[PDB]
């Protein structure tokens, strides 16, 4: 599923990400964009044999099990295909867990480079919430 | 801290009836509200997560709804097994917090706590949680305690990076550490007072797995 910016904004708000653990909603919308480009089904394989899954491009070395990745840790306790669904549910739940560690959103390379420090609230301007 | 007002305080009911329990929050918390059932000191059991999402192995009849600041646990057609306390918990903001409880009167991986059960005032309480079935490097780990008047308190957790979150009411008396090569994690609570008498539970961050709990008394004798 490919999302509109405003359609994702509202979904993420429905899924409790406005102001989750100190992060406002534009943070998640911006990251989704630069990670996956609003596509729930994006997959990207890495040099080290791990893959990133879904709208938030969540990595199989740490967060989920794909049965392909060497020393996988499965911190989110979820198979990586759950992260692919048209529903954003699994992806949000797992991103909530990721962000509850001290690193917070610095886990996402794209977010560090594109969103962090910018006027992220821009990403929710326009939509009825 | 986000404060969660649960109501009604107690509720009596005939099997077959439907019920609704209410949780209201002092500030907007999105969908970040979870429900537990606890039968007179046993580990709480997670029933609904994130306001309305099902939990695998939990009976159909339990459902939830709401958002923002109004939340409802529904028991469509009550069974006798459904007796006990019910608690809401937020995870939107640190510290995590628990509602005051609603009494309902009807008409693989294991965790184990070890430590003392009697401690002198002013001493350090040390607890161990031994994990079985997976690596402690494969999750986040929490400590929670239940006070004698039913009150529940989230004490803290340690997360993959080794970073830790502690409840500010413990004012720096608390410490949480891991020993990877033993598959253990630890609670240290300095300078105990009679206030600290409670049942202590270890749990993973998900709230899926809980130890059995262990009673610790702080007593002048």
């Amino acid at each position: 599923k490919v999302f509109g910016r405003c359609e994702l904004a509202a979904a993420m708000k429905r899924h409790g990400l406005d102001n989750y653990r100190g992060y406002s909603l534009g943070n998640w919308v911006c990251a989704a964009k630069f990670e996956s480009n609003f596509n729930t089904q994006a997959t990207n394989r890495n040099t080290d044999g791990s893959t990133d899954y879904g709208i938030l491009q969540i990595n199989s070395r740490w967060w989920c099990n794909d049965g392909r990745t060497p020393g996988s840790r499965n911190l989110c306790n979820i198979p990586c295909s759950a992260l692919l669904s048209s529903d954003i549910t699994a992806s949000v739940n797992c991103a909530k867990k990721i962000v509850s560690d001290g690193n917070g959103m610095n886990a996402w390379v794209a977010w560090r480079n594109r969103c962090k420090g910018t006027d992220v609230q821009a990403w929710i301007r326009g939509c009825r919430l | 801290d986000i404060v969660l007002t649960q109501s009604p305080a107690t509720l009596s009911v005939t099997p077959g009836n439907s019920v609704s329990l209410s949780c209201r929050a002092s500030q907007s918390i999105g969908n970040n509200l979870h429900w537990y059932q606890q039968k007179s000191h046993e580990s709480p059991r997670l029933l609904i997560k994130y306001a309305s999402q099902s939990i695998s192995g939990i009976p159909s009849r339990f459902s939830g709804s709401g958002s923002g600041t109004d939340f409802t646990l529904s028991i469509n057609s009550v069974e006798t097994e459904d007796f006990g306390m019910y608690f809401c918990q937020q995870s939107n903001s640190w510290p995590y917090t628990f509602g005051g409880g609603t009494k309902l009167e009807i008409t693989d991986i294991q965790l184990q706590e070890s430590g003392p059960s009697l401690v002198k005032p002013s001493q350090t309480l040390s607890l161990t949680c031994s994990v079985t079935g997976d690596s402690i490097t494969s999750d986040y780990w929490s400590w929670i305690r239940k006070f004698p008047g039913n009150r529940l308190e989230y004490m803290g957790y340690v997360s993959y990076s080794g970073s830790t979150y502690y409840n500010p009411s413990l004012k720096s008396r608390i410490s949480i550490t891991r020993d990877t090569s033993k598959n253990q994690y630890y609670l240290d609570l300095n300078s105990v007072t009679t206030e600290d008498t409670a049942t202590y539970y270890c749990a993973n961050w998900d709230g899926d797995y809980w130890g059995q709990g262990t009673l610790v008394t702080v007593s002048a004798a």
